[PDB]
């Protein structure tokens, strides 16, 4: 779901403006950043039993 | 059958701007300390930024 968050008044519309904004926000990841903000994949296994 | 919760009839907000929003602050070596009590603190503003 892409609802837009409610910091404000109730209404919002479905409108991004002062708060209201998106619930996602995009990852930055380039060559030469840091190890720490460096991207990695990440696989969990989980057994059922 | 219901629940209730009590609490004095009349409270102070208390000033998390001061701290929050001061003008300039200190350095990491003399990181600066402000105590706070008896006043009522909203933490859903901390979360809700
Ligand atoms: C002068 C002042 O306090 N300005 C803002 C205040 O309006 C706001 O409520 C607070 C919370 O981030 O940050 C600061």
């Amino acid at each position: 779901s892409t609802e837009i968050y409610q910091a404000g008044s109730t209404p919002c519309n479905g409108v991004e403006g002062f708060n209201c904004y998106f619930p996602l926000q995009s990852y930055g990841f380039q060559p030469t950043n840091g190890v720490g903000y460096q991207p990695y994949r990440v696989v969990v296994l989980s057994f059922e039993l | 059958t219901e629940s209730i919760v009590r609490f004095p009839n009349i409270t102070n907000l208390c000033p998390f701007g001061e701290v929050f929003n001061a003008t300039r602050f200190a350095s990491v070596y003399a990181w600066n300390r402000k105590r706070i009590s008896n006043c009522v603190a909203d933490y859903s503003v901390l979360y809700n930024s």
